[PDB]
């Protein structure tokens, strides 16, 4: 499975430097050269550069020429940005990906990205969530079915990610989108519905990270 | 540098039907050999973008072949002929004829739909939280369409306002519904007051509010 997967979210000071990592699986590291990019809402997706990681020689966006300094290590077949001097406008998620070519048309193109990882840029200090059930009862069924989930409470900065039973239960999942609280710390609810005749057999426990605190909770979530 | 300009909307379509979303250039994109370095992406809600044309009109590996590309040296088509559900998401140009590589600003695509009520469930806060002074009261409304709703918490019928907020996911890749929640916030001094809590849920699928409430501790 060619694949790359990005190191997880981040908090940094202004004026800091962080530094991300992509690690390719599946092929050759050196065969493929290595792009970043940014995304930021209503601000579309900006290319930074590449790595040649082959010859250890990058090219750069001259928007971000200053900013961000590629390196690869061929021994882990890992790929590294470095985003130097930060400001708020750097808060943003940045994704690697793999260029290809095609010899027989010509084409070049992204064919396999990263997972992408999230930077905030904040003098403000990192929180860990509270983690609570919302737990299954009749004012949750309908049918044969029950609605349960996780409330994913007062954490800085995004995000969290939230899986169930350790990724085994996908359909019926919806994580809500984070909502900022009056306090300055963020909010959200992941949900599921299962067979309500399971909920006396089957055990949902939701897994709740926060990278940017290093912190991590499983809660059990009962009837 | 060149600059690559879309618009931020498509007009929603219904499944079965074409859409058409455009892109052009400050620049042209035709090289000498004849070829036109334009690619599409499409970034479904929550991942990465993932290509679907390059050299703007080959299709990439494992794309469908209801989706096609066009255009001159300066304006593109992406052309989806029959839309499906899982081509919701925001969909994106990128020219790659020369350094630096330039993106449009995305298009998003919204998916039309039957009208369908939401599923409406509610959550009494959890012991756990309330030892520690707050009480979440979460309301969800699951798979409706239109996205439009309103959620009225109502507090021993009371009508509650300035201490909820709400959130909505976007549109499902299988079934082009959304769903929302609603959380009221309360300290637990104001929570033990009060037995009631009900959610009022309004909307087009439903001939009239549905109610959803439990009394504190039972
Ligand atoms: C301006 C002229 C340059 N043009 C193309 C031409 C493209 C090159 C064609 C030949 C390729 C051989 C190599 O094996 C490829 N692999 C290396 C390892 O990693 C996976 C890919 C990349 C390769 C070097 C391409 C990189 C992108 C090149 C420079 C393209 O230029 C840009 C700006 O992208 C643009 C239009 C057509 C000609």
């Amino acid at each position: 499975q060619v694949q790359l997967q990005q190191s997880g979210a981040e908090l940094a000071k202004p004026g800091a430097s962080v530094k991300l990592s992509c690690k390719a699986s599946g092929y050759t590291f050196t065969s493929n050269w290595m792009h970043w990019v940014k995304q930021r809402p209503g601000q579309g997706l900006e290319w930074i550069g590449y790595i040649n990681p082959s010859s250890g020689y990058s090219k750069y966006n001259q928007k971000f020429k200053d900013k961000a300094t590629l390196t690869a290590d061929k021994s882990s077949s890992t790929a590294y940005m470095q985003l130097s001097s930060l400001t708020y406008e750097d808060s943003a998620v940045y994704f690697c990906a793999r260029l290809s070519y095609y010899d027989y048309d010509g084409g070049y193109f992204f064919d396999f990205w990263g997972q992408g990882t999230t930077l905030t840029v904040s003098s403000a200090s990192t929180k860990g969530p509270s983690v609570f059930p919302l737990a299954p009862s009749s004012k949750s069924t309908s049918g044969g079915t029950a609605a349960l989930g996780c409330l994913v409470k007062d954490y800085f900065p995004e995000p969290v990610t939230v899986s169930w039973n350790s990724g085994a239960l996908t359909s019926g999942v919806h994580t809500f989108p984070a909502v900022l609280q009056s306090s300055g710390l963020y909010s959200l609810s992941s949900v599921v519905t299962v067979p309500s005749s399971s909920l006396g057999t089957q055990t949902y426990i939701c897994n709740v990270n926060h990278k940017p605190s290093n912190t991590k909770v499983d809660k059990r979530v009962e009837p | 540098d060149i600059v690559i300009t879309q618009d931020e909307l498509s007009s929603p379509v219904t499944s079965g039907e074409s859409v058409s979303i455009s892109c052009r250039s400050s620049k042209s994109l035709l090289y000498k050999d004849g070829k036109t370095y334009l690619n599409w992406f499409l970034q479904r809600p929550g991942q990465s973008p993932q290509i679907l044309i390059y050299l703007m009109s080959t299709r990439a590996s494992g794309v469908s072949d209801r989706f096609s590309g066009s255009g001159s040296g300066t304006d593109f088509t992406l052309e989806i002929s029959r839309v499906k559900a899982e081509d919701v998401g925001v969909y994106y140009c990128q020219q790659v004829v020369e350094y630096p590589y330039t993106f449009g600003g995305g298009t998003k695509l919204e998916i039309k739909r039957t009208v369908a009520a939401p599923s409406v469930f509610i959550f009494p806060p959890s012991d756990e939280q309330l030892k520690s002074g707050t009480a979440s009261v979460v309301c969800l409304l699951n798979n409706f369409y239109p996205r439009e709703a309103k959620v009225q918490w109502k507090v021993d019928n009371a009508l509650q306002s300035g201490n909820s907020q709400e959130s909505v996911t976007e549109q499902d890749s299988k079934d082009s519904t959304y769903s929302l929640s609603s959380t009221l916030t309360l300290s637990k001094a104001d929570y033990e007051k009060h037995k009631v809590y009900a959610c009022e849920v309004t909307h087009q699928g439903l001939s009239s509010p549905v109610t959803k409430s439990f009394n504190r501790g039972e």
